[PDB]
């Protein structure tokens, strides 16, 4: 109320799951005048049948959707919506069931959880709800011992002994026979993986010491993550300097698995306009920056 | 309306003005008509009126002689970034939860509808978690059924640092100076969050086996933020001289992990 | 003043696990999809996450782009969100830009990703439930713990 129609156009389902194809601009308030719905298959090179409504068949075509109760191996294929000034599409694939297992490899939902953060599989279905009878939580295949609601739900902070496959299944009755809807998570606990604030070693403000003429190498060290970028700005915005070379950046992993980055900026033939402006370096992390500047003052100064 | 507080070795409390109509919401600190209380023991108590419409609250203050259980909750509570935490009322952590005794919890003087138990149980804690929490209960007596108030004040904290400190400044291992004038090298490091925290930031002066320690100046905290803390420490050469070149000066600095040196071999310009 | 610096394939994902990605409507949508689904749904749900300098540094300056026929970048041009038929920049010569995000982690959740405008400073990328769909807004920073301006990015690194 309301519910998410499918947009993306490749669907894959396994044989024997209650299913549904729910199309876009889909409007059903009162407002909202009935028009004419077409729902067509394709089967190969080329098919286009329309989907036929027979007397309760395993297709139903209702309101917004293309429901299959449910869908089978021969169901694989190019469907498509029609209405006024409307045309969806969607290649379904439905693929084989592990029948000596209790949920398919190919449907799982993988997530990454690090150690001591929250952790949480919440057995919902929305769609299915007013028909749903059962639920349960299973943890590589073996039922877990709940208050098992309408929605048995785990909420704890991840330990590596939580890492495993949670098959949530949800069993519904459908005019006399009960079929069921598998969603399995493939919940991998992972060691701290905390990021550092980046920063610049050395002072803020840099005046280095030359005289025209000769060159100099700035290094710009940094202690960063892994990710994280290390860079100059020296004035790109006028133009181009055929002067001013920026060298390749080094980097370290020091035992504790810190990351240590240096760039060196490379200021070729010093001329007066060279003097008396600032060469920012910068670290740059989805946590945090951190800016230094070097001034080329005159060794007479 | 008359509120109780049990005092301790150290604690907080805060009396707001409770009216009808939210209309606008001594040496004791007072914002947003949320009048506060710090460190007072046994004189904070008595009568106080906020404004027709008067609000009358009348405080009381007395000392706690011992906790009633071993797992007594302290009125500083700390909420682990991204994992499940709970902020437990003090005033009626040791009774446990047998059955909530009709518990009102505020949030930075906002009232919590939903959170009625001795304890608040956060599921996935974040920065906006952080404040001042008022947990409030009505305890009856002979005529008067008066309020028990206590203030927990909690911090949303990163996990204690598994890394040793770093060295910002210096980094290059050798300096240019010009003998029989002043110098002054700094020392910065960066400090990885610990809960208990007792850093090392100290410099030393060594030739060989021989070793020279700095007490004078002071280290200053620089910079202080969720993740980490920088603090600083000078050493000061009045006048720098031919010996100061025969050894290295060496800033020293660590934490519960362990320890980080930078030493800096003199140099002379010329 | 910006400098294209370099790019990574990435997914983003909101924090309810639904796959962000770009459909036949050319529209930037959320979709609940199964690994599986997610691959073969590819380029659609690949993003190109190119890092940029900054003249005035502010956080990680970051294009968002994808390459379904030929490459498209993520604007948020007069506060609305559209996907503009053009490769990420090699230079962008003003302060702030309808096309750069400044992507920043969320205190204490290092994983979490805030991508708040250069343009329209308050307003940050978030995923609002509109209809029967899931759309890629850009809305106002309007109360503390929103969680529909945080996503997570999963790098093929
Ligand atoms: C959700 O709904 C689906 C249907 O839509 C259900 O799927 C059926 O589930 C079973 C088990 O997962 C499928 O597997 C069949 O298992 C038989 C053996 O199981 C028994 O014996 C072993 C012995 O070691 C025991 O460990 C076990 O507990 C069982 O007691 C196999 O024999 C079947 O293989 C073939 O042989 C038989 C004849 O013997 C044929 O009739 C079969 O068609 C098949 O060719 C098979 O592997 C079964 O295939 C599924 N049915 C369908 C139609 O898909 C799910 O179980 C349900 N979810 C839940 C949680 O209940
Ligand atoms: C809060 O808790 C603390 C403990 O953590 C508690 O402190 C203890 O108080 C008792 C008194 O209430 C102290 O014990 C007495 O000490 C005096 C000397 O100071 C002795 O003369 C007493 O001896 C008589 O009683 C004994 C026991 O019945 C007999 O065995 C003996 O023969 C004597 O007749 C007695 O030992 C105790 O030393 C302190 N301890 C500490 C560590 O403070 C405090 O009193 C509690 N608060 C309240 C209000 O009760
Ligand atoms: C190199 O960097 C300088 C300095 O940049 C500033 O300092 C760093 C250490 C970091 O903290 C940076 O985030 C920060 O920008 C650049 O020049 C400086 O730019 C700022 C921002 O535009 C200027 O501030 C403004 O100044 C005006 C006028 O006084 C005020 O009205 C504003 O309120 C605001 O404060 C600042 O004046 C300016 N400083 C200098 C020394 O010019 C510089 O542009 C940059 N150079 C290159 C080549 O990228
Ligand atoms: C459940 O999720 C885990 C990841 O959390 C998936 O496990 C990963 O599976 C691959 C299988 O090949 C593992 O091996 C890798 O193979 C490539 C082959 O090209 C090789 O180059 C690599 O060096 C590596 O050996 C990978 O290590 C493994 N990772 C972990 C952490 O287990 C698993 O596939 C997921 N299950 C499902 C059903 O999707
Ligand atoms: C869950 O289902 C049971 C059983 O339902 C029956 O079997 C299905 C396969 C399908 O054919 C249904 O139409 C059947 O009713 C429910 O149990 C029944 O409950 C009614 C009272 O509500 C009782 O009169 C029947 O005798 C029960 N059936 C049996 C087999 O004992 C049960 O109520 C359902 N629970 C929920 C929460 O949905
Ligand atoms: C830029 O400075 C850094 C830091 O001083 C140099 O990098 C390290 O130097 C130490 C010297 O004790 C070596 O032990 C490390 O192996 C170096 N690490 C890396 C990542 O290079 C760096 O070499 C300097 N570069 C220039 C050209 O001056
Ligand atoms: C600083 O850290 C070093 C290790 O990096 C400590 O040195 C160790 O000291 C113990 C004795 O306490 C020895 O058994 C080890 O062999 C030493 N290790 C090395 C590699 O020398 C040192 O004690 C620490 N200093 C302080 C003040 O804590
Ligand atoms: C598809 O498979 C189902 C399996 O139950 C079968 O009933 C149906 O007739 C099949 N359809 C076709 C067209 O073969
Ligand atoms: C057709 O639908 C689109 C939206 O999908 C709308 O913009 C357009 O105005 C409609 N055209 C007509 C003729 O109704
Ligand atoms: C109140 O009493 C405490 C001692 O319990 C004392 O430290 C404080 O100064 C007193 N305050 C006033 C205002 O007299
Ligand atoms: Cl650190």
């Amino acid at each position: 109320g309301p519910e998410s129609c499918t947009s993306r156009p490749h669907i894959t389902v396994v044989e024997g799951e209650p299913f549904y194809l729910k199309h876009c601009s889909c409007s059903l308030a009162h407002e909202i005048e009935t028009t004419t719905k077409s729902w067509y298959k394709s089967s190969g090179s080329q098919e286009h049948v329309e989907l036929n409504p027979r007397s309760s068949s395993r297709i139903a075509l209702h309101d917004c959707v293309l429901e299959f109760w449910p869908v089978e191996l021969n169901d694989t294929g190019s469907y498509f919506f029609q209405m006024k000034n409307y045309t969806q599409k969607w290649k379904l694939n439905v693929i084989r069931r592990n029948k000596h297992s209790c949920f398919t490899e190919r449907q799982v939902t993988s997530k990454i959880v690090e150690v001591k953060k929250f952790f949480q599989i919440t057995c919902e279905n929305s769609y299915y709800q007013t028909l749903v009878n059962s639920t349960s939580l299973y943890k590589n295949c073996k039922k877990l011992l709940l208050e098992n609601n309408k929605n048995p739900t785990i909420k704890k902070n991840a330990e590596f002994e939580d890492q495993g496959y949670y098959s949530c299944v949800h069993f519904l009755h459908h005019n006399g026979k009960l079929f069921n809807i598998t969603k399995t998570f493939n919940i991998t606990i992972v060691e701290d993986r905390s990021n550092i604030v980046p920063v610049l070693l050395g002072p803020k403000l840099n005046h280095v010491a030359v005289e025209l003429g000769k060159n100099v190498r700035l290094n710009c060290s940094a202690l960063l993550n892994e990710e994280d970028v290390i860079y100059w700005m020296f004035g790109e915005e006028n133009g181009s300097d055929p002067n001013i070379h920026e060298e390749k950046e080094m980097r370290i992993m020091t035992p504790e698995g810190k990351w240590h980055a240096s760039k060196v900026l490379r200021i070729e033939n010093i001329g007066e306009s060279n003097l008396n402006v600032l060469y920012n370096c910068t670290v740059a992390s989805t946590g945090g920056t951190d800016t230094k500047s070097f001034i080329l003052v005159r060794k007479a100064d | 309306l008359l509120w109780t507080y049990s005092t301790r070795s150290e604690e907080e409390f805060v009396l707001f003005c409770d009216l009808p109509e939210p209309q606008k919401s001594p040496h004791i600190i007072q914002d947003k008509c949320t009048l506060h209380f710090l460190t007072p023991g046994v004189n904070n108590s008595g009568s106080y009126i906020c404004r027709a419409c008067c609000v009358k609250m009348i405080l009381e203050v007395k000392p706690q002689t011992n906790a009633s259980c071993e797992y007594s909750a302290s009125h500083k509570q700390d909420l682990l970034l991204g994992s499940t935490g709970s902020i437990s009322c003090p005033s009626l952590s040791c009774q446990s939860d047998a059955q909530s005794p009709a518990v009102t919890w505020y949030k930075n003087g906002k009232l919590l509808s939903v959170e009625r138990s001795n304890r608040i149980v956060v599921d996935e804690v974040y920065d906006y978690h952080q404040g001042t929490y008022v947990c409030d209960y009505t305890q009856s007596d002979t005529v008067s059924s008066w309020t028990v108030r206590a203030v927990v004040q909690v911090r949303t904290i990163v996990g204690d640092t598994k890394l040793k400190p770093d060295i910002l400044d210096p980094v290059e291992d050798t300096l240019e100076v010009e003998l029989g004038k002043p110098l002054t090298i700094s020392c910065k490091a960066r400090f990885g969050f610990e809960r208990v925290f007792n850093p090392v930031i100290k410099w030393y002066i060594k030739d060989s086996d021989l070793e020279w320690e700095v007490s004078v100046p002071e280290a200053k905290s620089i910079k202080s933020t969720l993740k980490d803390e920088i603090i600083e420490r000078n050493i000061i050469l009045e006048k720098v001289t031919q010996r100061d070149l025969r050894r290295k000066f060496v800033c020293f600095v660590q934490n519960s992990i362990g320890n980080t040196t930078q030493s800096v071999q003199l140099k002379e310009k010329r | 003043y910006f400098g294209k610096l370099e790019s990574k394939l990435s997914v983003i994902r909101n924090l309810n696990d639904q796959v962000l990605f770009i459909d036949q409507g050319n529209r930037p949508l959320f979709e609940d999809m199964t690994d599986s689904d997610c691959r073969d749904n590819a380029p659609r749900t690949i993003f190109i996450i190119s890092m940029y300098k900054d003249s005035q540094p502010r956080g990680m300056a970051v294009t968002i782009s994808v390459k379904c026929e030929k490459i498209s970048t993520l604007s948020c041009e007069n506060k609305i969100i559209s996907f503009k038929e053009m490769n990420p920049p090699d230079n962008i010569k003003d302060t702030k830009s309808d096309i750069i995000f400044f992507q920043r982690s969320v205190p204490g959740h290092d994983n979490k990703m805030q991508f708040e405008s250069s343009s329209y400073e308050g307003y940050f990328l978030a995923c609002e439930k509109e209809r029967d769909l899931f759309k890629l807004i850009l809305k106002k920073e309007d109360e503390l713990g929103d969680r529909s301006i945080m996503f997570t990015v999963q790098n093929e690194d």
